RNA sequence: AGACUCUGGCAUGCUAUUCUUAGAGGGACAAGUGGCGUUCAGCCACCCGAGAUUGAGCUAACAGGUCUGUGAUGCCCUGUCCGGGGCUGCACGCGCGCUACACUGACUGGCUCAGCGUGUCCUACGCCGGCAGGCGCGGGUAACCCGUUGAACCCCAUUCGUGAUGGGGAUCGGGGAUUGCAAUUAUUCCCC
């Protein structure tokens, strides 16, 4: 199966958003789809979950650099509010 | 009040008014 | 070993040479002096007696320019001559000459490191 | 490739150079390829909780 | 060869409930593994797993039109090439644009710096005539040849000198050359 354009989207905010607070598999992350989204939707939470879970499986390969300014970035963001 | 109206009256308005006009590599 | 720099303008590109001598100042093949706007001669000598013609007996310099008119090539020409010694001095001799250099270089013109940022702007239907 | 901005986005000319202008740009000085760039340098609903709206 | 909608396999979980019921909640999301891969989309095989996909509903048109077969359809009437001509010809009114009305200027000589495009019409070069222009031979279908696109203003020196003046050039006469079936109503350029 392939991917809806809103699940990417949807994605992408999600993971840069509150890339801090989700977790390694699949059920953390239907956790912080749980208690970050309201999501009536159960097939669209749960290819959501997937694919944040996919996201961040590809994220954690990367380099570190992003990762720390992107939680520098976070952090001050959070301080300000 | 009175006086804020013969004062207002008597003085000129001013302030505010936004006019928009007009390297690295 | 020589230190290579560039100084701009509205459409006049100049290119510098600096390097070790006996205080040659050369630009476009001829010295410093015999620019053909004449007028503008104390321009050309805007940089050198900012700092000191003694000084400069130990660089040798050689600038080419190419595009604008003549005093944007002057301009560029200046620019590119105060950016040389400075670069010189920067990575060749210590941080304290470069930065009393740059700091009276600063505070007689603003245009000697950095540009004038302007250019014509098109026309749009 | 494998950046995080690479990843999470919305999906003759090669000729052009870019120069920067700091310091002073020495051309035969062995680091000034790092001041130099080939290219051009440069919606949910939320609710009472604070939480997004998906659908 | 449905990347449309919905849903089912297992529930010893909840409700009046392990065997019959009927509402809700979990459970599957390609989830994981190994290969083929532009090293990311996808594909193949397999483990756990009840379920890695089985069923219910879902082809249609021509605001471009054509070919000319159609309803005694409705409303209104009963051109061609050729030769020349002017296409603003000028008392005036109303506006777009160029020239200067000089001295910060004009003439001469020297001097030296850009950018946007284009070409089998752009032209390099050699010969002739002071110039308008001809002759010959090359380069180019193009960042290659014109073209390191050698331009004007500006800069330096001479002459001019407050004069309807060496300013300004209108309107005229003549000659020459170029472009073309044809130039007169001066196509156009150079000179006086």
């Amino acid at each position: 199966r392939v991917r809806t354009k809103t699940v990417k989207k949807a994605a992408r905010v999600i993971i840069e958003k509150y890339y801090t607070r989700l977790g390694n598999d699949f059920h953390t992350n239907k956790r912080v789809c749980e208690e970050i989204a309201i999501i009536p939707s159960k097939k669209l939470r749960n290819k959501i979950a997937g694919y944040v879970t996919h996201l961040m499986k590809r994220i954690q390969r990367g380099p570190v650099r992003g990762i720390s300014i992107k939680l520098q970035e976070e952090e001050r963001e959070r301080r300000d509010n | 009040p009175l006086a804020d109206q013969i004062l207002a009256g008597n003085a000129v308005r001013a302030g505010v008014r936004e006019k928009r006009r007009g390297e690295e590599y | 070993q020589s230190v290579q720099v560039f100084g701009r303008k509205k459409t006049a590109t100049a290119v510098a040479h600096c390097k070790r001598g006996n205080g040659l100042i050369k630009v476009n093949g001829r010295p410093l002096e015999m620019i053909e706007p004449r007028t503008l001669q104390y321009k050309l000598l805007e940089p050198v007696l900012l700092l000191g013609k003694e000084r400069f007996a130990g660089v040798d310099i050689r600038v080419r320019v190419k595009g604008g008119g003549h005093v944007a090539q002057i301009y560029a020409i200046r620019q590119s001559i105060s950016k040389a010694l400075v670069a010189y001095y920067q990575k060749y001799v210590d941080e304290a000459s470069k930065k009393e250099i740059k700091d009276i270089l600063i505070q007689y013109d603003r245009t000697l490191l950095v540009a004038d940022p302007r250019r014509c702007e098109s026309k749009k239907f | 490739g494998d950046s995080i901005e690479e990843i999470l986005a919305d999906s003759r000319q090669r000729s052009r150079a870019w120069l920067k202008e700091d310091e002073p740009l020495n051309f035969l000085d062995p680091k000034v390829a790092q001041r130099v760039l080939a290219t051009q340098p440069g919606g949910f609903k939320v609710s009472a909780d604070g939480r997004l709206i998906i659908r």
